[PDB]
């Protein structure tokens, strides 16, 4: 919150518009992280059987 | 961010047992503590001591017993700080009286010819060290100036007095901080005159011999009394087997501190089986005495463990009678050589006399 | 770990190269820090691996003890030795936790020491950069690049 | 003493050679050049920003 | 031309005494130098002379209110030095009285905390009189300067007035700290000094994680780890070296804390099956006193870390102005006074503030990390014991 | 209450009376100055120096007054001492001469021989005062290094069973880090005993053997030690009884620890007393030294703590004799 | 009043023995002169302490 507010004070309404891309892409990273753990579980199950 | 732990898996693992590595360093350390060190530096943890109050005399005593380079730094700092502190207040008085103000012949300054702080530093140096050049000197009708001059002289006298006292006691006492007494690293138990004797060698590395050398030997053992008493470090004093039964020893050439292990001696049951390192059988030999040159009593304790005691060994003879004087080969001082000797127990040795 | 190490070390050298280019004086100021930094790095590594290895070893008995206490719960309680086993756990849990606590203390000691070293770099880079721009007319953007 | 010195060996040549030999000739040099190339651009974009902002 | 304390204005006529000596701004500044010069000279030989450990580990009362006061007092003294150097930029004269009084005040403050720390370890409170006869000596003269700035109607517009008005309060705050030590320990002109002993946790030689029992600065710096790290480089770490953890972190002590929280959480709430809500409440009540401390440090750390980007903005903005014209624009009493609106505009001042803010930010962030870790590790010990 | 021979600390509260006329010479008062406290020595010496400076300041002012030099009006008569125009100037000149600062603004002149004679007196007095001041500093500095009373004894002694035989026992401890070379234990019984010829000695002191291995009084204190004397037929305690435990019982045990401190190199004494009520039968001293991996540990909290043990509540005369029968 | 090495020899005699005649004196504006005066005074005092200590 302090970061986005300070960004608006410095670069105006352009930093907030641009920084929204990184903010909006974070939930995409969450999906990748949650599916990465699922893939790790599959390998762990197969490796434990091996 | 730049760390491998962006997301922690925390997954369980199945690793079978593998404990012992190639290096035996895990179990290599097995040393057992001793209440007296080989170099005579006894170390016993005096834990949970009642908080005796500290006094400024301890700090003053620490100044007296400091080292030589440290004493120079302390006194140089003391002298320099004393001059600097008084130079600062000298500058204040001149400033507060208008002496530091631009030229005016009407007023008489509290200190004549004082212009800047550099002159104030020089004036304080002249007053405290009593050089007194006289270009800058005190004047009258300035009672504060007279008062500080008295204060500076009184302070300077006390500071100089401390320096002389510290220097005077340093030369007297610090000269007696050297321990030139060497024992043997390993003691022996030999067979002299038929009776077993515990022997060790002590020598003097200083030409001036120790006057009235007294030797005290004590066996330290956690001897639980049969009645029920238990004591962790009971000390049993051991006789000396001297020519008169006393504790006087003459130290010119190193000699063997031989004690005949008899029924009175607690070492009557000494055996090579109980000679291992982890056995509670330790000997303490203390040679007190006064050095002739200075007159300060000196003590040099040494501790011998069972593992440090070599059963059935003989000390190498040292003093060779040359044509004019006696030669001492200190290289072979504490070297012990084997000799065919009975290896039974002194308690069991009483049967040999009974059988014969 | 290999990818993170390469990126982390490449980012580090990139930063020092820019600061030296921004202010050549920093090169001289890099000589002391790069000396002490090595000491901090060298000592921490020896204090880390041992600690890390010690941590892993101390995890083996504790968790194994838990398994035993459920595979032999009847015998454990029948012997009336529950109090001794509770004390055994507490020693095991204390050993593992202090191994972990010291590792964190070692991690924090390195982090604070490197943070101070980086803070000193900021002061050195700032001081040299402002001096260059006020007198030698360094580019304003270059000053920003050095500080960032 | 001696064991500590032997124990405190990173074994860099052995481990690096194992990874290098397993990776081969192409995929090893490619990673080194690619990682270095990425970071030299990062320095460049900041440096270009300084010149443009100047 | 020669380095002059007051300066070389109008043929060095700033040294006049008429109309009262105390009315001279140079002299009240000079009076401030004296208590710092007194302490430096008085305690320097004392620190040079002194030059198990459990018996010398007792912490004096107000052990935290002293270090945080010193650090903020160090910060305002750094600002005073920076402001004074700004003030003499206009005139050709050196005007040494603007910063040298304040400059060596920071030096004297460092020695006071060093001297106090030595007294804190070596339990000799009787020596904690020099600081007392210094703090009031450092307060009285400062108050004189403050009143004089009020006598000439300086006002809060000038930065020196704000710093002096703040710095006198800091001296006042720790002066209360010094007499507070006297009140508790009762060693000066008292009858029965109250007995204070080191905590029983460290009395055993089996405690080596001496994080609770250490000065506040080393708490935030982990200076006690230097001995262990240096020892590690020679003797490999074994369980003998890592002696057991203090009573504050033991598994049993943690379980007692966890158990007592459960009793409170299940007594008032009769319909508590010890479910998720009850366990969460138990965890919060048991370890909230430390989680909040971690959050407070972490929140402060986040705020300070932002000052760096602001500092860069200020530095580069001032540098982009090619004019490079700097002046305080006013001379209140023959000495130029700079305003706050220009103090934070100087590049060098902003860079120093950035360096100081970075030091504080990194310490707070790392301090928050350890507090969270200690709570997390302590919970693991307690949770494992409860499960077993 | 009950009269004591020596206090528990070692103050040795005894009263002296009917003493012949002591010398009370002059040379003893200097020793009084030697043993003054630090604040008092500073006060005594500051007063001495200030009095010397002031006394000579008055006499220089009088000499200038007598010569008619401080009278206003410049004359051809050269003053005895130059640049003297007040008593404050006279005080400064006295300071300069005595402390040997010698600024030179006010200087002695060849005008009158009285000034020359009195300058000699001021310098010699100033030199001798410095000598006395430096002499007192040397003596007082040793007192700081003394640090005499730092030995500890148990508040109460015991009568316990060591090696089967009953023995009186006490504890000795050295709080000092520094060692005490040539230590010596002296045990004495202070009693009122009557002789078979009618003699009634008021305070008889009987030596008590320490039951050491070498049959000597020498000990070695690095850790708190038990000093015990075996109560046998060769001791005045052979007629002891449990009834001899009242506060006003006629018995007292004195333990003396002589020995020169290694660092200071001077002999120190530590006298302690144990009254009858401070002698505890049927108690034993708890072991103190505990082995540790680092170094041997000593628990000084339990220095005086005791554990009760059943011991024969009989007389040593009957106890030892019954051993042959048993 | 420094004009030769003989005068310089006399000035060092005056300062180390702490006579201070005043014909030759230390002035300001010469910080190097002040520093050596401190050094010479400290050296002279430490020599006296050694001489007094050795005499004892
Ligand atoms: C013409 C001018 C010439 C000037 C030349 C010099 C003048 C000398 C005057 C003579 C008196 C000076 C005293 C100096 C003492 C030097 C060192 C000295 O002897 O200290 C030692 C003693 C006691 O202190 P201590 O050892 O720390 O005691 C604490 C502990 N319990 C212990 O015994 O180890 O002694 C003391 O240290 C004194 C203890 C007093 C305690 C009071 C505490 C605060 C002191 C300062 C403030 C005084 C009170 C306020 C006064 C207000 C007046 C308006
Ligand atoms: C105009 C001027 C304005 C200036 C504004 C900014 C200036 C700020 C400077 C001052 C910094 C203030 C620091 C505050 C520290 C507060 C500490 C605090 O509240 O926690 C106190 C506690 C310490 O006890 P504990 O270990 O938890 O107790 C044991 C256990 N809990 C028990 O049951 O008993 O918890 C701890 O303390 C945990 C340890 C963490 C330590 C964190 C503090 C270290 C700070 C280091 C700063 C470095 C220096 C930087 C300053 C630069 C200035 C030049
Ligand atoms: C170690 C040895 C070096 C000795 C040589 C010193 C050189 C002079 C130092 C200096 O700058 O002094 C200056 C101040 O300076 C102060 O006021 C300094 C105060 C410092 C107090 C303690 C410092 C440690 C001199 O300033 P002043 O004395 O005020 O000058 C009077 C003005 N007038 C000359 C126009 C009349
Ligand atoms: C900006 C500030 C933010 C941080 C504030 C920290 C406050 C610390 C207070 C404190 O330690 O109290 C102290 C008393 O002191 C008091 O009781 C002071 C009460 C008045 C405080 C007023 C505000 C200043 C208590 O001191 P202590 O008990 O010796 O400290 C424990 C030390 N330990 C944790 C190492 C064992
Ligand atoms: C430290 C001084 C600075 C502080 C001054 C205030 C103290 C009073 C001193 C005083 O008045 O001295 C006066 C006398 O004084 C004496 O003759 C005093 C005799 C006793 C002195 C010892 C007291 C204990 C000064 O006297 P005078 O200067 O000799 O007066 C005649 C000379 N004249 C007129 C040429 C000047
Ligand atoms: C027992 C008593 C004798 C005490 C006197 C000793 C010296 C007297 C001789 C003398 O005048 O020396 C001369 C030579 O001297 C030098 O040039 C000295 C060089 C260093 C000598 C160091 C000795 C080792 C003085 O040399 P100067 O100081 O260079 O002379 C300055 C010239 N002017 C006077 C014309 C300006
Ligand atoms: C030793 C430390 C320095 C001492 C400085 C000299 C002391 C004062 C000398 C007398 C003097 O001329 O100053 C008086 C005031 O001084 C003062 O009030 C100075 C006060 C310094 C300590 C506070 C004059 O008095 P005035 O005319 O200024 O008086 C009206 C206002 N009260
Ligand atoms: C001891 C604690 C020292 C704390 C840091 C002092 C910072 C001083 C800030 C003011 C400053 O740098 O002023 C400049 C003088 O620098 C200096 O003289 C810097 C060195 C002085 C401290 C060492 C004159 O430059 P300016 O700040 O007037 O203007 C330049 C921008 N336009
Ligand atoms: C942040 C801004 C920079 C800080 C630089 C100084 C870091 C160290 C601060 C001093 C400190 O922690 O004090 C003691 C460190 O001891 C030391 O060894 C102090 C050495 C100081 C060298 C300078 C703690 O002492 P303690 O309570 O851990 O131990 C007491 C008995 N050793
Ligand atoms: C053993 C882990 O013990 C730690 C625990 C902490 C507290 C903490 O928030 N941790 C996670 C954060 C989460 C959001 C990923 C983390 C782990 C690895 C690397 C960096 C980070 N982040 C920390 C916050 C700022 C950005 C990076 C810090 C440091 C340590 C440490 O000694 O390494
Ligand atoms: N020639 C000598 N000069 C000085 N000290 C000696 C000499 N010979 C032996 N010592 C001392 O005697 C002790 C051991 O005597 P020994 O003759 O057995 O020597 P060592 O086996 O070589 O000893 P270390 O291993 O301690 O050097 C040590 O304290 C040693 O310093
Ligand atoms: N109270 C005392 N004060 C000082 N000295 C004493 C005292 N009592 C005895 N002496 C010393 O001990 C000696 C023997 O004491 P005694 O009672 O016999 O005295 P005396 O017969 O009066 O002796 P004399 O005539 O020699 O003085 C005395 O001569 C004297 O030297
Ligand atoms: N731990 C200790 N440290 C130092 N001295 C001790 C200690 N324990 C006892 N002493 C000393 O031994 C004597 C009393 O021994 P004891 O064990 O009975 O102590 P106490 O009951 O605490 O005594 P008190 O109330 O007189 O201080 C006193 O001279 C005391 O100073
Ligand atoms: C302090 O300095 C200022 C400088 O502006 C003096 O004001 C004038 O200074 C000039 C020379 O710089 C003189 O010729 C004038 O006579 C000064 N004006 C007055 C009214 O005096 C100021 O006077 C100085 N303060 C003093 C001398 O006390
Ligand atoms: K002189």
């Amino acid at each position: 919150i302090v970061g986005v507010i300070l960004l608006y004070y410095i670069l105006g309404v352009s930093a907030l518009i641009g920084a929204a891309v990184i903010i909006l892409l974070a939930p995409v990273q969450y999906f990748v992280a949650t599916k990465l753990s699922q893939a790790q579980r599959t390998t762990l199950e197969h490796s434990n059987e091996r | 961010m730049l760390s491998r732990k962006g997301i922690i898996p925390e997954e369980y693992v199945l690793t079978r047992l593998a404990e012992d590595p190639t290096e035996p360093r895990y179990r290599t350390r097995e040393r057992r503590a001793r209440f007296v060190s080989k170099k005579g530096n006894c170390n016993v943890a005096h834990k949970n001591i009642r908080e005796q109050g500290r006094f400024l005399q301890d700090v003053f005593t620490t100044l007296v017993d400091l080292k030589w380079p440290h004493t120079l730094l302390i006194f140089t700092m003391s002298f320099l700080c004393s001059w600097l502190l008084f130079a600062m207040v000298w500058w204040l008085i001149a400033f507060a009286h208008g002496d530091l103000a631009p030229g005016e012949g009407t007023n008489v300054p509290c200190v004549t010819s004082i212009h800047s702080f550099s002159s104030a530093f020089l004036f304080s140096i002249e007053v405290q060290v009593t050089i007194g050049f006289g270009g800058r000197m005190v004047t009258e009708e300035c009672p504060l100036a007279i008062l500080i001059l008295i204060v500076q002289n009184i302070v300077g006298l006390m500071i100089n007095a401390i320096m002389l006292g510290c220097i005077f006691m340093k030369t007297a006492q610090a000269h007696r901080r050297a321990e030139t007494l060497i024992f043997s690293k390993h003691a022996v138990i030999t067979l002299r005159h038929g009776r077993l004797c515990f022997m060790l060698r002590v020598g003097d590395l200083r030409k001036s011999m120790i006057i009235s050398a007294t030797i005290h030997m004590q066996v330290v053992r956690k001897t639980t009394s049969p009645e029920g008493e238990v004591v962790p470090l009971h000390q049993v004093d051991i006789p000396m087997e001297n020519g008169v039964g006393g504790n006087s020893i003459f130290l010119v050439a190193p000699l063997i501190i031989y004690h005949v292990i008899d029924s009175n001696s607690p070492l009557y049951d000494l055996a090579p089986s109980d000679l291992h390192h982890h056995q509670d059988l330790e000997i303490i030999v203390i040679l007190e005495g006064v050095v002739e040159t200075t007159g300060i009593t000196t003590q040099a304790r040494t501790s011998y463990l069972a593992d440090e005691i070599l059963w059935g060994q003989r000390f190498v003879p040292i003093v060779a009678e040359e044509d004019g004087r006696y030669s001492v080969d200190y290289s072979k001082f504490g070297n012990t050589v084997k000799v065919p000797t009975p290896l039974c127990t002194a308690r069991q040795l009483d049967e040999d006399r009974s059988l014969l | 770990t290999l990818e993170c190490l390469s990126r982390s070390t490449l980012l580090c050298v990139s930063a020092l190269t820019v600061i030296s280019y921004v202010t050549p004086v920093f090169l001289v100021a890099l000589l002391p820090l790069a000396v002490v930094c090595y000491f901090i790095q060298k000592y921490f590594r020896v204090a880390s691996r041992d600690l890390q290895q010690l941590d892993d070893t101390t995890q083996l008995p504790l968790v194994s003890h838990f398994a035993e206490t459920v595979e032999g719960l009847t015998t454990i309680r029948a012997f009336r030795y529950e109090a001794r086993f509770q004390q055994k756990l507490l020693e095991y849990t204390d050993s593992n936790n202090i191994a972990s606590l010291f590792l964190t203390a070692a991690n924090r000691w390195l982090e604070v020491c490197m943070e101070y070293i980086g803070a000193c770099v900021v002061l050195i880079a700032a001081a040299t950069s402002i001096s260059n721009s006020l007198h030698r007319e360094l580019s304003a953007g270059l000053v920003g690049l050095g500080l960032t | 003493l001696s064991s500590v010195l032997h124990q405190r060996a990173k074994i860099p040549w052995r481990a690096c050679t194992k990874y290098l030999s397993s990776a081969g000739i192409l995929l090893l040099s490619l990673l080194v050049f690619s990682q270095l190339l990425k970071h030299m651009v990062l320095v460049a974009i900041d440096y270009w920003l300084a010149k443009w902002t100047d | 031309m020669p380095l002059a304390f007051c300066g070389t204005e109008n043929h060095s006529a700033a040294y006049r005494v008429d109309q009262g000596v105390l009315n001279n701004g140079c002299f009240v500044d000079a009076l401030n130098v004296v208590p710092h010069v007194f302490l430096l000279f008085i305690t320097f030989p004392i620190l040079f002379i002194g030059w198990i450990h459990h018996s010398t580990w007792l912490h004096f009362p107000g052990h935290n209110l002293r270090w945080i006061l010193t650090f903020i007092l160090l910060f305002v003294l750094v600002c005073e030095i920076a402001e004074g150097i700004l003030s003499d930029g206009v005139t050709e004269s050196r005007h040494l009285h603007l910063y040298m009084p304040a400059g060596m005040a920071f030096m004297a403050a460092i020695t006071s905390v060093v001297y106090y720390h030595n007294i804190e370890t070596s339990n000799f409170p009787k020596l904690l009189i020099a600081l007392l006869i210094y703090w009031t000596l450092a307060f009285i003269t400062k108050t004189i300067k403050f009143v004089k700035f009020y006598d000439h109607a300086i006002g809060f517009s000038q930065l020196r007035f704000c710093l002096t008005g703040l710095l006198v309060i800091l001296y006042g705050m720790l002066l209360l700290v010094e007499v507070n030590v006297i009140r508790v320990r009762r060693y000066i002109f008292f009858k029965t000094p109250r007995e204070v002993k080191p905590p029983e946790d460290l009395q055993d030689l089996g405690v080596r994680f001496l994080q609770p029992f250490v000065n506040l600065l080393s708490k935030g710096t982990y200076w006690w780890m230097n001995a262990f790290i240096k020892t590690a480089h020679k003797k490999p770490i074994d369980l003998r070296a890592i002696a057991k953890l203090p009573i504050a972190m033991r598994a049993l002590t943690n379980y007692q804390r966890l158990c007592v929280a459960f009793d409170a959480q299940a007594r008032k709430d009769t319909q508590s099956p010890q479910g998720a809500r009850a366990i969460w409440r138990a965890l919060c009540h048991a370890f909230g006193r430390r989680l909040i401390l971690s959050s407070t440090f972490r929140i402060l750390a986040d705020l300070l870390g932002f000052a760096g980007p602001l500092c860069i903005f200020g530095i580069v903005d001032h540098l982009g102005k090619e004019n490079h014209v700097f002046q305080p624009k006013t001379q209140f009493l023959g000495v130029y006074f700079v305003s706050s609106q220009e103090f934070l505009g100087n590049a060098y001042v902003l860079a120093v503030l950035l360096f100081l803010a970075l030091l504080l930010q990194r310490t707070f962030l790392q301090a928050s990390y350890y507090v969270a870790i200690e709570t997390g590790i302590n919970l693991r010990g307690a949770i494992q014991t409860k499960i077993y």
